[PDB]
């Protein structure tokens, strides 16, 4: 995604992620997890640790 | 663990229980009991549990493999017990019933019991005596009989 | 049929059913079985003759 | 709709959700297998519940 945020007085940065839904559904029904997984980078320069 | 705290909040030393919620046992006993053309099964449980039920399984033939019941049987349904009949099931030849006890809490193992038809015709034709008068038999009987 | 539960019931479906009208699958398990005594009277005075 | 209320009692601003609570679906498809002198019907529902 990036934005680019380049503000002046900050200080810590919190993100707001999620999942709109998370059910496994199978034939006949049920439901179970889903072992979703995201990860969070930053610019450093040149390598986006 | 439950703690007991006093007036002022202050919580006391802690004492700890431990219980378990596991998935209902599987069936331990099946009746499988014949009729025309048609197979009750009643599976049975070594202790009683208010709350299972048995997913039913049908399989014209035997698999290898009981982890297979998924993908390679036909599911007949849910229920305390299951009556399968069809013009498919005929007497003579052994079918398979692949059923599990299952739950809100979760899914047992499955258990495979083999199911035979009546094979028993004598019986039904005793019912049909004395009442097949002329006409039930083919044309060619009639014809020759006529003569 | 109608699905119904605590909530409410649903709008009916109406579905035709037919029975098997396939009386020869039957017969075959009736194969050698009928001797002397299930024919009506009939035939059973027209064949002692 | 839910509020926030601080220690003093004075509620905040209103966040509002909606949901519905229906009949359920009608049957979708119907499987009427025929046996000796017998219908046996089974439906189900597109989704199951």
């Amino acid at each position: 995604i990036t934005r680019t945020i380049t503000s002046a007085n900050i200080d810590r940065l919190r993100f707001t992620f999620g999942v709109q839904a998370l059910v496994e559904t199978t034939s006949k029904g049920d439901r179970n997890p889903s072992e979703v997984r995201l990860l969070v980078q930053i610019q450093r320069n040149g390598g986006w640790v | 663990t439950v703690r007991a705290v006093n007036a002022w909040g202050q919580q006391g030393d802690p004492a700890s229980v431990s219980f378990r919620i596991a998935a209902p046992a599987a069936p331990s006993r099946i009746e499988l009991t014949p009729g025309y053309f048609q197979i009750t099964a009643t599976p049975h449980l070594a202790v009683y549990d208010p709350t299972v039920q048995f997913e039913f399984w049908f399989s014209e033939k035997q698999i290898a493999d009981i982890r297979q019941v998924e993908t390679s049987t036909r599911y007949l349904g849910t229920a305390l017990y299951w009556i399968a009949a069809s013009i498919n099931i005929k007497p003579g030849h052994d079918y398979y019933f692949y059923i599990r006890s299952v739950n809100t809490v979760g899914k047992s193992a499955f258990v495979e019991a083999v199911g035979r038809a009546s094979d028993d015709a004598e019986g039904y034709l005793d019912f049909f005596k004395g009442k097949i008068t002329e006409s039930h038999l083919g044309k060619e009987l009639l014809e020759k009989v006529e003569l």
